[PDB]
C-alpha cells in the first residue's frame, strides 16, 4: 500500500512533466487564424489539467491517510505528496500563462484587423469628401448638394457606430488588463482623430456646396424675375408691389454675395442685379 | 479659438486660420486673394505614404512631415501665407512637388505689408519664427505637396 503509493506519485509525476514540457506548447500565432487553433487547442489541454486535479487530491487524500495511521515511511511519503501538489501547481501556472498569451495575441489580431478595415473606410470616405466638382448650372449644383447631404448622412450615421464599438471594444481590453494596452492606446487615438477630420472634411464640403448653391439659386432667381418684370411690362396694382418686395430681397441677396465674391464673378453678380434694377425701373 | 483640424471655408472677405491641433501651423489667405468661396484643406501626411518621397542627399534630412494644401492645383490671385513648424552644419529648404513626381526648392520680406492687402493680423519678425522654428512660405498656387528639410 505504501509501496502502491510511490509508484501512484511516480505516475502522477511522470504525467505533469510530460503535459508540462512536451503536451502544452510555447508557439506563436501568426495571425488571427493560427491563433483561434491555438486557443482552442489550449483550452482543451488546459481542461485536461485541471480534471487531472482530481487524481492528486485523491492521492494526497491518501498520503495523508498512510501518515495519520502511522506509517513507517511517513514522513517520505507527506514528503512526496508536497512535491507533487507542488509540481502540480507549477503545471497549473504555466497553463493559465499560455491561456493569458494567447487570448492577448488572439484579441489583438482582431482589434488589428477591425481598426484597418475601419481607417481604410475612412480613407475612402474622404477620397468623396474631397471632390471639387462644383457642377455647371442650377439643376447641377442641386443635385450635388442633394447626393453629398445624403452621403454625409448615412457616413456620419454608420461612422460613429463603428467607431464606438471599435473604442468600445479597445476599452474592454484594457479594463480586463491586456499586455499591448499602451499601444492599443496610440490605436484608438489614431482611428478618433481619423474619424474628427473625416467629419470636418466632410462639414467644409458641405459648406462648400451651401455656397455654390447660393450663386447658382442668385442667377437662376435673376433669371425668373426678369421674365417676371417682362410678363408684367407686357401686361394689378398689389401685384406689382409684391413683385417690388421680391426684388427688393434680391438686391440684399446681391449686396451680401458681393463681399464674398471678386474680380470676374463678384461682376457677373453686380451686372445681374443692376440688369434687374434697371428692368425694374422701366416698369415703375 | 476657430482653429482648423484639416480644412476651413475662407471667401474674397479673406481669412486667417490656425491648426488647432497645432497652433503653430497657421494659414493666413489675405482680401481678395480668391475669387469665390474656396474650401481650404491642409494636410500632414508621413513620408511613408508617397511613392516618390524626396529624394535625399547625403547629410540632406526631412524637418517636416509632407505638407499636402489643397485643393491641388488651385490659384491664386496673389500671393498666400503658411507658417509650417519644422524640427531642429547645414540649412532651412522648402521643397514643393506640383504633382507628386518631381521635387524642386522654393522660395520675401518687405512683401508682407503688401501682400496682408490690409488685413488685420500681426505677423512675425523673421528672427522669432527661427526661435520658434516655423517657416513661411509664401506662395500665390498650392502644389501637391510641400516639406521642410535641411542641407
Amino acid at each position: 500500500e505504501a509501496q502502491q503509493y510511490y509508484l501512484d506519485a511516480d505516475e502522477a509525476e511522470a504525467w505533469i512533466g510530460e503535459q508540462e514540457l512536451y503536451v502544452i506548447s510555447d508557439e506563436i500565432p501568426k495571425d488571427e487564424e493560427g491563433a483561434i487553433v491555438m486557443l482552442k487547442r489550449h483550452l482543451r489541454q488546459q481542461r485536461a489539467v485541471e480534471d487531472y486535479g482530481r487524481n492528486i487530491k485523491q492521492l494526497a487524500s491518501r498520503a495523508q491517510g498512510l501518515l495519520s495511521a502511522g506509517h513507517p515511511e511517513g514522513e517520505q511519503i507527506i514528503r512526496l505528496q508536497g512535491q507533487v501538489d507542488k509540481h502540480y501547481a507549477g503545471l497549473k501556472d504555466v497553463a493559465e500563462e499560455r491561456k493569458r498569451k494567447l487570448e492577448n495575441m488572439y484579441h489583438l489580431f482582431q482589434l488589428k484587423r477591425e481598426t484597418d478595415d475601419l481607417e481604410q473606410w475612412i480613407s475612402e470616405k474622404e477620397l468623396v469628401a474631397s471632390s471639387p466638382e462644383m457642377g455647371q448650372d442650377f439643376d447641377h449644383v442641386t443635385l450635388l448638394r442633394d447626393k453629398f447631404r445624403d452621403f454625409a448622412r448615412e457616413t456620419g450615421a454608420i461612422g460613429q457606430e463603428r467607431v464606438d464599438n471599435v473604442n468600445a471594444f479597445i476599452e474592454r481590453l484594457i479594463d480586463a488588463g491586456h499586455s499591448e494596452a499602451a499601444t492599443i492606446a496610440e490605436w484608438k487615438d489614431g482611428l478618433n482623430e481619423m474619424w474628427a477630420d473625416l467629419l470636418e472634411l466632410i462639414d467644409t464640403r458641405m459648406q462648400l456646396l451651401a455656397a455654390s448653391y447660393d450663386l447658382h439659386r442668385y442667377f437662376y432667381t435673376g433669371a425668373e424675375i426678369l421674365g417676371l418684370i417682362d410678363e408684367k411690362h407686357r401686361e394689378f396694382e398689389r401685384d406689382v408691389h409684391l413683385l417690388g418686395v421680391q426684388v427688393q430681397q434680391f438686391q440684399d441677396v446681391a449686396t451680401r454675395l458681393q463681399t464674398a465674391y471678386a474680380g470676374e464673378k463678384a461682376e457677373a453678380i453686380q451686372n445681374k442685379e443692376q440688369e434687374v434694377s434697371a428692368a425694374w425701373q422701366a416698369l415703375l | 479659438a476657430t482653429g482648423f483640424l484639416v480644412s476651413f471655408m475662407v471667401d474674397a472677405r479673406g481669412g486667417s486660420m490656425r491648426g488647432s491641433r497645432h497652433n503653430g501651423l497657421r494659414v493666413v489667405i489675405p482680401p481678395r486673394t480668391c475669387a469665390a468661396p474656396t474650401r481650404i484643406t491642409c494636410r500632414l501626411v508621413k513620408p511613408q505614404k508617397l511613392s516618390t518621397p524626396p529624394p535625399l542627399a547625403e547629410e540632406e534630412g526631412l524637418a517636416s512631415r509632407i505638407i499636402a494644401l489643397g485643393p491641388t492645383g488651385a490659384q491664386f490671385l496673389s500671393p498666400v501665407i503658411v507658417e509650417i513648424p519644422h524640427f531642429a552644419d547645414r540649412e532651412l529648404v522648402v521643397l514643393r512637388s506640383e504633382n507628386g513626381s518631381v521635387w524642386k526648392e522654393h522660395r520675401g520680406e518687405s512683401y508682407l505689408d503688401q501682400i496682408l492687402n490690409g488685413m488685420d493680423e500681426e505677423l512675425g519678425s523673421l528672427e522669432e519664427l527661427e526661435k520658434k522654428r516655423v517657416c513661411r512660405i509664401i506662395t500665390t498656387d498650392f502644389p501637391l505637396y510641400f516639406v521642410i528639410m535641411s542641407r
